[PDB]
DNA sequence: TGCCTGGAGACTAGGGAGTAATCCCCTTGGCGGTTAAAAC
DNA sequence: GTTTTAACCGCCAAGGGGATTACTCCCTAGTCTCCAGGCA
């Protein structure tokens, strides 16, 4: 497992701008948006495996991430608690 | 043998609610009224959301709240969507909003 | 026969804002946040809902930026979002 | 199953697959109608 | 095989109540547990805190009143605050 | 050059697989009877 | 020149910018409407003081980043509304 | 003998257990719990101090102010962020 | 400086390990197609 | 508009996890009494 960034691919983030209401890219947003998305992945995976970690689990669930959310201030709906 | 829901009037339990209070460790004692009264906030804060996503769902020619309609229904709501600023709902989806500058 | 730029453009933003479906391939995105979990723990296995979760926050978090940063585009009197508006996106939320 | 190797006569599997259709596919490659030679088929095998 | 609480059937009598006609997913029921989930514990922690400052150990109507006008917004807290309060004098009545 | 590098001898690689030397035998004995042979393997490295 | 040794001085120092009496007055305006015959303690109003002052800070940074953003020197109400709008707090 | 002497720390392990004990945040405390709470809130108080002190050393003072404080806090990165929602009374704000 | 309050000193009941069992469920290399999102 | 390729299904193998629910049982907290010293 390595340079999975380019996993979130060009039309991908074209979708999620369309889904945002951006009428034009420019060809640099790319490689912003993929670092801004490593960031918060970052965060939110490092305090779910804190958590699960914590329950002496070594697989990470639905809960542990909602909870891991809901501490950085992203309060999830529908994936239980 | 009468629940403590019937004597309120409220559809939601009072008695579960009672019993998440004092296990929750949010204070020594619990008061009488207190489960009561969340019960009826929570039950009110219920029927709010709920008549605005059955609203939404009607408008979609559709009998059953997928959460696309409860997302709608918070998000349409200015006091809803401040209750509910800082949370997600799940396959919520987006209000659909194009800028003017944008149009043709 | 040929549209002129802009409208497909707004089409596609129509169509998209309709739809509540996932816009990034599920596996992509499992490969990913496994890789940036890896360097946390090793040997650390993800349900398929934590994993679904993860996706949800994301594109949501996504979402609301890229409104932002269309925000911003629009200030200073332009349609094109830049790294720059971004990034004052995120600075005036608190981020960096 | 569209190739035709009728001109070969001779088969030799470099290890066996668990499934013996797939062997008897790789050998009806070449025992197939048409064909106008003797075929052997020579299966080789680790011991222990 | 083990018991789970939700408020699927409290929240679906509710939606009778309000709508009688229309119907509810199972996305859409653990969107409205998690709502009621996330609404108790806000109201259930500022009362707590509530209860901590003023030095007192009980959580009264009081406590949870002044939570729901402290989290709820405008005419949100204010209808809240008259359901509540029906709730409540209604109970005592029924004794 | 062969004071600067040196390569594996190719003669090692039937050293090092029993199954290579009896295909070599195999193979030389049918070609000098005038076959020709298809080798079916499940691997495209043991291809290699 | 002035406005940059201004900035300085004034960047420098911690005293409180706004004149207490009518941030007082004003304070206790604002609270009549919730409660009549309400008073103050000097304390709270002090404590009124230091967060609005340092919030109106925050939000004037916010804003000069967003009228730079303009290609703008000055600061216009747009920018305001749009580091409000962006915040989250609008 | 004194429990924070015993753990080798300068805070009240005695009133942080109280704390807890007192406050609703658990029906139980176990014994190394204080302890541990003790040392931290020891170790971050000692981080600032040590931060107020060399920003006062830095202005020719001898006494920290809370100028010292809001400078010490917003210099170190990651101090900033544990206390990036507070605001210092009498701080002012960092140089730009 | 005069306290309250944290600290020994004895019981005591239960919360939280250990320890099964027990049920659920894929798990992973290398292969071979084959479309529809990507890529150009 | 034209070309690539990588999700994704299928395979073929032998059993292993790895979270859950019941028993037991034993440290370890809580509760109470008394006291002196830490601190406001």
């Amino acid at each position: 497992l390595r340079d999975n960034i380019q996993g979130i691919t060009k039309p991908a983030i074209r979708r999620l701008a369309r889904r945002g209401g951006v009428k034009r890219i420019s060809g640099l947003i790319y490689e912003e948006t993929r670092g801004v998305l490593k960031v918060f992945l970052e965060n939110v995976i490092r305090d779910a495996v804190t958590y699960t970690e914590h329950a002496k689990r070594k697989t990470v669930t639905a809960m542990d991430v909602v909870y891991a959310l809901k501490r950085q201030g992203r309060t999830l709906y529908g994936f239980g608690g | 043998a009468k629940t403590r829901s019937s004597r309120a009037g409220l559809q939601f339990p009072v008695g579960r609610v009672h019993r998440l209070l004092r296990k929750g460790n949010y204070a020594e004692r619990v008061g009488a009224g207190a489960p009561v009264y969340l019960a009826a906030v929570l039950e009110y804060l219920t029927a709010e959301i709920l008549e605005l996503a059955g609203n939404a769902a009607r408008d979609n020619k559709k009998t059953r709240i997928i959460p696309r309609h409860l997302q709608l229904a918070v998000r349409n709501d200015e006091e809803l969507n401040k209750l509910l600023g800082r949370v997600t709902i799940a396959q919520g989806g987006v209000l659909p909003n194009i800028q003017s500058v944008l149009l043709p | 026969h040929r549209y002129r730029p802009g409208t497909v453009a707004l089409r596609e933003i129509r169509r998209y804002q309709k739809s509540t479906e996932l816009l990034i391939r599920k596996l992509p995105f499992q490969r990913l946040v496994r890789e940036i979990a890896q360097d946390f723990k090793t040997d650390l296995r993800f349900q398929s809902s934590a994993v679904m979760a993860l996706q949800e926050a994301s594109e949501a978090y996504l979402v609301a930026l890229f409104e932002d940063t269309n925000l911003c585009a629009i200030h200073a009197k332009r349609v094109t979002i830049m790294p720059k508006d971004i990034q004052l996106a995120r600075r005036i939320r608190g981020e960096r | 199953v569209g190739v035709n190797l009728t001109g070969a006569d001779t088969v030799v599997f470099y290890d066996s697959d668990w499934n013996p259709t797939m062997d008897a596919q790789a050998q009806d490659r070449c025992h197939r109608i048409g064909q106008t030679r003797d075929v052997h088929i020579y299966r080789l095998i680790s011991e222990r | 095989k083990t018991r789970k609480e939700s408020y699927a059937i409290y929240v679906y009598k509710v939606l009778k109540q309000v709508h009688p006609d229309t119907g509810i997913s199972s996305k859409a029921m653990s969107i409205m547990n998690s709502f009621v989930n996330d609404v108790f514990e806000r109201i259930a922690g500022e009362a707590s805190r509530l209860a901590h400052y003023n030095k007192r150990s009980t959580i009264t109507s009081r406590e949870i009143q002044t939570a729901v006008r402290l989290l709820l917004p405008g005419e949100l807290a204010k209808h809240a605050v008259s359901e509540g309060t029906k709730a409540v004098t209604k109970y005592t009545s029924a004794k | 050059c062969n004071m600067r590098t040196q390569f594996p001898d190719l003669r090692l690689i039937q050293y090092d697989c029993g199954k290579l030397q009896t295909l070599a035998v195999l193979l030389r004995q049918l070609k000098a009877e005038g076959h020709r042979v298809l080798i079916f393997t499940q691997m495209t490295r043991m291809l290699d």
